[PDB]
């Protein structure tokens, strides 16, 4: 079977260097060209570039040439992406992809954030209910993504929206998971949002309910 | 370099509906044009290649035409798995470029927001900022506007929103705004209000509180 497999997420700081990689399987990598895609946030695709790995034939589109080397390493079926230093507009989802000319097979794509900001877990503060009613849980002030957070460790799903995450001006990410339930529920059934910050080695279970007075 | 222009920028339609979908290049490209599809966290795929030929595994519903500057491509009828982003790609001359994508979104019946507002925590107080968010839960369509007032005075650049994608079940979109001030700030004012505005409310719903009182 055919597949380009890129290599993990990555998390920088601006001035870092980064080498990211896809490796070619199920075919003779030396006979392919392979190209590298860049997605920015909420954006579309752009060409960065080509090399056929048999000679490290390389073409930049004219955007990327001097912004970045593209090369291959035909020994072990890998070309790769390389930046000597990488700016914070650099964040951006990479893909590879087999271009064929007589682009059938792309990599699964490679995350990559650059940031000045450093590790933090969150902290979770409650959204208090005051016949449906709407709790939730706000988890500010964390880097880098992602955070997962599910309610009662998995036995509430319904009604659950977990919102995707917006970069304040600071460099650190905010989110807001909710749920509605019934009004009448509030008194008798408990709701604990579960918040896990992996990068950061954060937990953090939240007992949600009305404020009293 | 040739410049691909898509339209529209979006397409609601419902499911069993014709999709029509447009690439313009800024040049002629001849036949050398590709469509792609992509679903949010996953790589694009290749449906449509040299115009009008389909992929190998490309359902028939999917189909293209044009050559030279013009270009479309149809989706007959629409089944759920084909409300993602479209993208068309010149093949023609280097370098190797990119429409800015049309996204291909779920029509149904308008749905107005059932809104809900949070005060902060008294824990967030504590240590000197505070955020207040409001929701807007399960309407459609996606467009909708929230205006933050504190004391009637209309509140701009200090709030961030995000919007969920569209629900696989029912295709609505829920969207949470929080504002932003500091622990100071908050403590001068009493009435918060959260005002949304959308296709589904006649007039704009308000949902507020007072700073401190039950």
């Amino acid at each position: 079977e055919v597949q380009l497999v890129q290599s993990g997420a990555e998390v920088k700081k601006p001035g870092e260097s980064l080498k990211i990689s896809c490796k070619g399987s199920g075919y003779s990598f030396t006979s392919y060209w392979i190209g590298w895609v860049r997605q920015m946030p909420g954006k579309g695709l752009e060409w960065m570039g080509i090399i056929y790995p048999g000679d490290s034939d390389t073409r930049y589109s004219p955007s990327f040439q001097g912004q970045v080397t593209i090369s291959a390493d035909k020994s072990i079926s890998t070309a790769y992406l390389q930046w000597s230093s990488l700016k914070a507009s650099d964040t951006a989802m990479y893909y590879c992809a087999r271009y064929d000319g007589i682009l059938d097979f792309w990599g699964q794509g490679t995350l990559v954030t650059v940031s000045s900001a450093s590790t933090k877990g969150p902290s979770v503060f409650p959204l208090a209910p005051s016949g449906t009613a709407a709790l939730g849980c706000l988890v500010k002030d964390y880097f880098p993504e992602p955070v997962t957070v599910s309610w009662n460790s998995g036995a509430l799903t319904s009604g659950v929206h977990t919102f995707p995450a917006v970069l304040q001006s600071s460099g650190l990410y905010s989110l807001s998971s909710v749920v509605t339930v019934p009004s009448s529920s509030l008194g008798t059934q408990t709701y604990i949002c579960n918040v896990n910050h992996k990068p950061s080695n954060t937990k953090v279970d939240k007992k949600v309910e009305p404020k009293s007075c | 370099e040739i410049v691909l222009t898509q339209s529209p920028a979006t397409l609601s339609l419902s499911p069993g509906e014709r999709a029509t979908l447009s690439c313009r290049a800024s040049q002629s490209v001849s036949s050398y044009l590709a469509w792609y599809q992509q679903k949010p966290g996953q790589a694009p795929r290749l449906l449509i290649y040299d115009a009008s030929n389909r992929a190998t595994g490309i359902p028939a519903r999917f189909s293209g035409s044009g050559s030279g500057t013009d270009f479309t491509l149809t989706i007959s009828s629409l089944e759920p798995e084909d409300f993602a982003v479209y993208y068309c790609q010149q093949r023609s001359n280097w370098p190797l470029t990119f429409g800015q994508g049309t996204k291909v979104e779920i029509k149904r019946t308008v749905a107005a927001p059932s809104v809900f507002i949070f005060p902060p925590s008294d824990e967030q107080l504590k240590s000197g900022t505070a955020s207040v968010v409001c929701l807007l839960n399960n309407f459609y369509p996606r467009e909708a506007k929230v205006q933050w007032k504190v004391d009637n005075a209309l509140q701009s650049g200090n709030s961030q929103e995000s919007v969920t994608e569209q629900d696989s079940k029912d295709s609505t979109y829920s969207l949470s705004s929080t504002l932003t001030l500091s622990k100071a700030d908050y403590e001068k004012h009493k009435v918060y209000a959260c005002e949304v505005t959308h296709q589904g409310l006649s007039s704009p719903v308000t949902k507020s509180f007072n700073r401190g009182e039950c």
